[PDB]
């Protein structure tokens, strides 16, 4: 029985920045999803357009898993329709919705005395971002008429901006990871079933 | 293309994610010094301290840009017109490094203090050998050479650095379109273009006057009261109609007549409300204090302490051979970070003080919603009132008896009652008058209208007229009395203590009437109405965002300052003392001296 790799996207070593998030397609493979919400690690789970029991009775043809880390006031804006920061110029999730949504507290291995700036988010851009779009572009913002060519001044500032995460920090300023499965349905053999 | 108003919100959006990691590593620096004294973290908290007065210069420089007439925002004009303050940057750099050198002169020479006994073999300080021989002494020579040792030590050269100091600050007032430095400390009570919800820097002058008028007759009583007490321990020495001496009044300045209590009881034959015995035989710990602390806050609706406010803070004084800074804090590190600074005792003090810090705790949480520029109270009065009416609650009979800490079958006399609201009076009514006149002679002299010559010709006058205590000894202009107080030396504004007394019996009636409570204001706890916790949280909610008139309004129900509240908590005392003052004689006459004759 080839099931499929959940074990390398929840039980990872380095996770990726909201900015640039890292997506994974699953697909050929058996789907044990009695690990997941059986779990009491998970702080977070909520599945929008299907019923978390009875999951592992459809088929799918394909399943993208998207992983991040933000902070604890942040995972509320993942979820269909909600706006803020992150939403709008990191990771948008479409108006419909065929997935889940996992999350969980992780202060004990992203926070560091002194800091841990090494996750970084956008914080200025010139309009939203379209569903499932990611933006690496790393150029000077500018508020102003006169263009300052590429060098930061007086109303140009950079986009990205870095976390500031210690263990000492409340629960709403703590890191949590998030991992965001959307389960995908065209037309094709329908690979990944359930046990 | 954009308006100004959105271009001034990303400066402010930037704005608010850098200064939140600074301020909250200078935070970190400080914790780690305050409950450890060592000399490599005094170190580390002057650069981290350092370091973010530097960034706060520039970003200040730096939204100047951003003019004010063309933002309608009022929470955006809001946070830039606190950020668009400079200070004391808008003089010259020589005479910043004047003011700076004159101001750490003063503190050095307050904090180093020196006086000399008649007695060669010792030498006193003000902490704690001169304090011991204010507050705990029964004899008029040995106060008389203290009180006089201390100001002609500390005045004569304190004197001439004043008179720089006034004109230095009066220019530097000048700089920023302030009248006087006056001006300057009061605009903080000061709110522009609300609407009916305005208040003018000159108002509150008007307020305070109004409400000292009020307040008069009952400090009358009170003061006749403890003069003819005064009768019985310095018979020789003080007038039936005349001023009190200024070394007889408890304590180095004045400013409390706690101290008195012992030779003012009016039944001295009734023990106080004691419950360290009953306390000790329970056998509590200090996290049972802040356990049952934290309870009184949950029984009215208000919200739980944080996970981390139970590990980070310092809740009792260490055992591993650290010394720490005992004076009790509530710090808002930020970043959701709460902790509390005590080194508590099983003592009943200490379980008043308990619930005292976690009221400040509570205000903190209940505002930290708002913007990084807006996390603070509504004026400097807010945040030390909402506080004291917590320790109000706790103290009360009912309080203690529902807590098991007092027998159902406890009975209180009104003689208890009656020496508790004495003691009461002779702290918060007793310190009301000094406030003012110091505050009124501060802000006189900084307004030009006193002379340079003319400093303590007026200040015995008011003394005299105001608060009703006369000098023991004639001193000339080379004398600097009020800078022998720690708050004038520092530069510290001195009116916020007198308006947190008034809002915090606004704000204890308001929520008395709330809970539906009946009987005398004394008696009120508000401990199980979950109906007063959501008014309080409607004004613990919004922080600076909103203006103080309505702050207070959403609270009391009205825009104003008012001492009718203060007079109805103190009312069975007036009606008792009323009776004892009926062959006294009440007011003081300026004309007799300890020294003319
Ligand atoms: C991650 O590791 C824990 C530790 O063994 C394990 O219980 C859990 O099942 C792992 N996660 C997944 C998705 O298998
Ligand atoms: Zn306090």
């Amino acid at each position: 029985t080839n099931l499929c790799p959940f074990g390398e996207v929840f039980n990872a070593t380095r996770f990726a920045s909201v900015y640039a998030w890292n997506r994974k397609r699953i697909s050929n493979c058996v789907a044990d999803y009695s690990v997941l919400y059986n779990s009491a690690s998970f702080s977070t789970f909520k599945c929008y357009g299907v019923s978390p029991t009875k999951l592992n009775d459809l088929c799918f043809t394909n399943v993208y898993a998207d992983s991040f880390v933000i902070r604890g006031d942040e995972v509320r804006q993942i979820a269909p329709g909600q706006t803020g920061k992150i939403a709008d110029y990191n990771y948008k999730l479409p108006d419909d919705f065929t997935g889940c949504v996992i999350a969980w507290n992780s202060n004990n291995l992203d926070s560091k005395v002194g800091g841990n700036y090494n996750y970084l988010y956008r914080l200025f851009r010139k309009s939203n971002l379209k569903p499932f779009e990611r933006d690496i572009s790393t150029e000077i913002y500018q508020a102003g008429s006169t263009p300052c060519n590429g060098v930061e001044g007086f109303n140009c500032y950079f986009p990205l901006q870095s976390y500031g995460f210690q263990p000492t920090n409340g629960v709403g300023y703590q890191p949590y990871r998030v991992v965001v499965l959307s389960f995908e349905l065209l037309h094709a053999p329908a690979t990944v079933c359930g046990p | 293309q954009s308006t100004t108003e959105e271009q001034a919100k990303t400066f402010l959006l930037k704005f608010d994610h850098d200064a939140e990691d600074l301020s909250y590593q200078s935070s970190l620096a400080s914790w780690n010094y305050n409950t450890n004294i060592t000399d490599e973290n005094v170190q580390k908290m002057n650069e981290a301290r350092a370091k973010w007065s530097a960034f706060y210069e520039e970003q200040s420089k730096a939204a100047k840009m951003f003019s004010l007439e063309e933002i309608q925002d009022l929470t955006l004009k809001r946070q830039l017109q606190a950020l668009q303050q400079s200070g004391t940057s808008a003089l010259s750099a020589d005479k910043s490094k004047r003011l700076n050198t004159i101001l750490n002169t003063m503190s050095t020479i307050y904090s180093s203090g020196k006086v000399l006994d008649p007695n060669t073999q010792e030498c006193l300080v003000l902490e704690p050998g001169l304090d011991d021989i204010m507050e705990n002494s029964q004899d008029y020579s040995r106060r008389l050479w203290a009180w006089e040792g201390w100001r002609a030590e500390v005045g004569k050269q304190l004197r001439p650095l004043y008179e720089e100091y006034v004109v230095l600050e009066n220019e530097m007032a000048r700089a920023n379109n302030y009248e006087d430095y006056g001006d300057y400390w009061r605009g903080d009570y000061e709110v522009t273009g609300a609407g009916d919800y305005d208040y003018s820097r000159d108002q509150l002058i008007t307020d305070v006057e109004r409400t000292f008028a009020e307040i008069k007759p009952l400090y009358e009583q009170l003061h006749a009261y403890v003069r003819t007490k005064l009768m019985d321990a310095y018979p020789s020495h003080i007038s039936p109609t005349g001023c009190l001496p200024a070394h007889l009044l408890g304590d180095m300045w004045g400013r409390f007549w706690t101290n008195l209590y012992p030779l003012t009881v009016p039944f001295g034959q009734k023990p106080s409300i004691d419950v360290t015995r009953e306390m000790e035989n329970q056998s509590w710990d200090t996290k049972r204090i802040f356990k049952e602390a934290e309870k009184f806050f949950v029984s009215i609706g208000l919200p739980n302490m944080t996970q981390g406010f139970w590990d980070n803070s310092m809740l009792t004084e260490p055992g591993d051979g650290r010394k720490v800074v005992c004076h009790p804090t509530a710090w808002d590190l930020g970043k959701g970070d709460f902790r509390i600074k005590m080194c508590t005792k099983v003592t009943m003090d200490d379980f008043l003080t308990a619930h005292h810090e976690m009221g400040h705790i509570q205000y903190d949480m209940a505002y930290a919603t708002q913007p990084y520029l807006l996390r603070n109270g509504a004026n400097e009065g807010f945040h030390e009132a909402v506080g004291e009416i917590m320790s109000l609650s706790a103290a009360t009979p009912h309080y203690l008896k529902a807590l098991g800490l007092l027998p159902p079958d406890f009975y209180e006399d009104s003689e208890t009652e009656i020496n508790f609201l004495l003691k009461q009076a002779l702290t918060i009514v007793g310190t009301l008058p000094f406030t003012y006149m110091l505050e009124k002679w501060r802000w006189m002299v900084f307004k030009g209208k006193i002379p340079k010559e003319q400093w303590m010709q007026k200040w015995w006058e008011m003394k005299r007229e105001i608060v009703g205590v006369v000098e023991p000894l004639p001193h000339d202009e080379t004398y600097c009395d009020p800078a022998c107080l720690f708050h004038v030396a520092e530069d510290y504004s001195f009116i916020r203590y007198y308006t947190r007394t008034i809002y915090q019996f606004q704000f204890h009636e308001a929520l008395c009437q709330t809970a539906k409570h009946e009987g005398p204001l004394y008696k009120c706890d508000i401990s199980n109405s979950t109906d007063a916790g959501q008014r309080l949280l409607q004004m613990l909610n919004l922080g600076k965002s909103e203006p103080w008139t309505l702050a207070l309004e959403r609270i009391v129900g009205a825009k104003t300052m008012d001492v009718k509240p203060l007079l109805n908590y103190f009312e069975p005392l007036l009606t008792w003392l009323k009776d004892q003052n009926g062959n006294s004689f009440v007011g003081w006459s300026t004309d007799w001296t300890p020294y003319s004759e």
